[PDB]
Parts: structure tokens; C-alpha cells; sequence
């Protein structure tokens, strides 16, 4: 488990260790009908065609275009009424929503900092641990080398 | 400011008293009827336990399109996202299996090397004699 | 999706962390060989 | 959540790292502790 990150390591060692890990891997080796049509639409990459009729039409048609004509009138009156209540308020309704979006944005970046601080704070605690033990390992190795030659010089 | 189920910006937000989390009324009311518990914390929660707590969208200048173009895009965007999200979930489970296998492969290396190193060190201690 | 990503992230980090154990271990094992070999020779 | 996890698994591995080397050191001290005595007994024969 133990491998000191702050205290310790070349790219060659990653490439080396990867090969040894690789060799040990060589050894081991809820919705209704809605979901059916939605998954089929996405898989096939084709959206279902809508009513491309109101836009084109034609004068001196028949009973069919008499309907299609009368459709264009009522929707154009609804359109012209739908543009009236927008222009009445105008830009006030738009800029009121623009302000809401600024309150929504700043909240996210506050959380970006809160995460930033606690993430650096955890790493900060690790750092001290790494330096604590790395010294202790240094102490151990020095003592190790002392015996190694001490035992020889006795013999 | 958002709902904690769909990822909406709620029109009638309601907060649960067991876990302080704001949901849109329709979506929290649906969960309680499906299974009577809080979705996040899995704690007992009912419809009466909820506590109810304005948003402006400027309808575009070119607002026919609402029936044809806008509605079409909404069910395209719902369709191709969840399909792509199902694709993302499938790969995470596959990449999970490659992670755990490579992990266990490393465990065996360490275990194999733990026997190797200390016995090599032991042999140096014995050599002196 | 995200709950599996936590497992993915914790693994990949811990994998390459555990990978560095080997790099260290291998070089020490290697050091033990030449040391003993050059000593046992003489 | 990574650095959170990395903290918890690392903090336990260190004691095990040290304790191994600690016991590794104890054995090394014994060889040191005896090798002297044989040298010390060279003066007894003299």
C-alpha cells in the first residue's frame, strides 16, 4: 500500500512497473412505451417529422386549403397578440431574468472555492505525514548501512 | 435554486424536513407515492411532511415554432442525451473491471516482492556469519 | 454514473499509488543481489 | 473524494511500513551486539 508521493520517481519506472503489472494481468486475464421509441429514435439517429404544412400552403386550392388558409389567420392573430404582450414589458422582463442568472452563477463558483480549500487542506495534511516518515526511513537506512559494514569489520 | 431530482429550476419548490433539500413539488410528490421515503437520504418521508417554499423566462421574439421547432428539439435533446448517458454508464462498468483486475494484479506483485525483498535482506544478515 | 466514477477514481489513483510500491521494491531487491553477489564472491 | 480516500489508506500503510523496518532494525542490532563479544574475547586469550 505505502508509496510516498511528496517525498519520492521517473517515467521509466512507471513504464517498468506497468510491464510487471501487465504480466500479472496476462496471467489472470423502468418506463412504459416511451422508452422504446426514445431509444429507437436515438439509436437510428432520426427525429420524427412534424407538421410542415402551415408554412407553405397555396391560394386557389380546394376545401383542404380553405382549412389551411383559415389556420394561418387565427395563428397570425394569436402571433400578433403574442408579440404585443412581449413588447409592452419589452426589455424589463428580459433584464429581470438576466439578474437571476447572475445570482445562479456566483453560487457555483463559491462551491468551487469550498472544494478547492478542502482539497488543498487534505493534501496539506498528507504532506507532513510524508515528511515525517521519510525521515524515519532515512534514519533506518543509515542504521542499516552501519550494521552492514560493522558486522564485516568485526569478522 | 435547482431541484434535486430532475436538474430543474423549480416553479413551486418544496423542502423536506428530514433532509434539507429543495425539490420541485411534482417530482417529490411522485417519489413519495412510488416508495414513501426521501430520495437522497432514504429516510421515512410523506406528502404531509413536505414544506412548500418567482422565476422569469423571456419567451423569444420569434415565439408554429412552439409546436414544430421548439418541441421537436426538446424530444431530440432528451432522446440523444439519455442514449449517450446509457453509453457512458456502460463504459464506466467496463473500465471498473479493468481497474479492479489491474489492482489485484498489483497486489500479487507486492505480495510476491514482499517475500523476495526481506529474504534478500535476511541473506545479507546471514552472510556476515 | 457518478457513484461508479468514485470507484473508478479511487481505484486509478490507488492503482498508480500501489504501482509506485513496486518501483521502489524492485530497486531495493536489485540492490540486495549485487551486494550479496559481490560479497559472496570475495 | 480522491485525496480524502488517499489520506485514509496511506495513513494506515505508514505504521506497517515503519513497524516492518523497526523489526528489521532490531534484528540488525543483534548481529552488531554479538559480533563485538567475539572481539572482546580476543583480549581474554591474551
Amino acid at each position: 500500500m505505502d508509496g510516498l508521493s511528496f517525498v519520492d520517481i521517473p517515467d521509466g519506472y512507471k513504464n517498468e512497473i506497468d510491464q510487471l503489472v501487465k504480466k500479472e494481468f496476462a496471467n489472470i486475464k423502468a418506463d412504459n412505451s416511451v422508452s422504446t421509441l426514445t431509444n429507437a429514435l436515438y439509436t437510428e439517429y432520426l427525429k420524427q417529422r412534424n407538421n410542415k404544412k402551415r408554412r407553405t400552403p397555396d391560394f386557389n386550392d380546394d376545401d383542404d386549403t380553405l382549412f389551411l388558409e383559415e389556420y394561418r389567420r387565427k395563428y397570425p392573430r394569436i402571433d400578433t397578440s403574442r408579440y404585443i404582450p412581449n413588447e409592452s414589458s419589452e426589455v424589463s422582463l428580459l433584464g429581470i431574468v438576466d439578474s437571476y442568472l447572475k445570482h445562479q452563477e456566483i453560487v457555483l463558483d463559491t462551491l468551487l472555492p469550498q472544494t478547492v480549500s478542502n482539497q488543498w487542506r487534505i493534501n496539506n495534511d498528507y504532506i507532513r505525514q510524508t515528511c515525517t516518515i521519510v525521515e524515519e526511513m532515512n534514519i533506518q537506512q543509515r542504521k542499516q548501512i552501519n550494521d552492514l559494514e560493522i558486522y564485516r569489520k568485526r569478522l | 435554486m435547482l431541484c434535486a431530482i430532475s436538474g430543474k429550476v423549480p416553479r413551486r419548490p418544496v423542502l423536506s424536513p428530514k433532509s434539507r433539500t429543495i425539490f420541485e413539488k411534482s417530482l417529490l410528490e411522485q417519489y413519495v407515492k412510488d416508495t414513501g421515503n426521501d430520495p437522497i437520504t432514504n429516510e421515512p418521508l410523506s406528502i404531509e411532511e413536505i414544506v412548500e417554499i418567482s422565476a422569469q423566462q423571456a419567451s423569444l421574439t420569434e415565439s408554429i415554432p412552439n409546436l414544430l421547432t421548439s418541441l421537436q428539439n426538446e424530444w431530440d435533446a432528451i432522446m440523444l442525451e439519455n442514449f449517450k448517458l446509457r453509453s457512458t454508464l456502460d463504459s464506466l462498468t467496463k473500465k471498473l473491471s479493468t481497474v479492479m483486475y489491474e489492482r489485484d494484479a498489483a497486489k500479487l506483485v507486492a505480495a510476491q516482492l514482499l517475500m523476495e525483498k526481506n529474504e534478500d535482506s535476511k541473506d545479507l544478515p546471514k552472510s556476515s556469519q | 454514473l457518478d457513484s461508479l466514477t468514485k470507484k473508478l477514481s479511487t481505484v486509478m489513483y490507488e492503482r498508480d499509488a500501489a504501482k509506485l510500491v513496486a518501483a521502489q521494491l524492485l530497486m531495493e531487491k536489485n540492490e540486495d543481489s549485487k551486494d550479496l553477489p559481490k560479497s559472496s564472491q570475495q | 473524494s480522491t485525496l480524502c480516500h488517499h489520506s485514509l489508506p496511506a495513513l494506515i500503510e505508514g505504521q506497517r511500513k515503519y513497524y516492518a523496518d523497526y523489526y528489521a532494525y532490531r534484528q540488525e542490532i543483534r548481529s552488531l551486539e554479538g559480533r563485538r563479544k567475539r572481539l572482546q574475547a580476543m583480549l581474554n586469550s591474551s
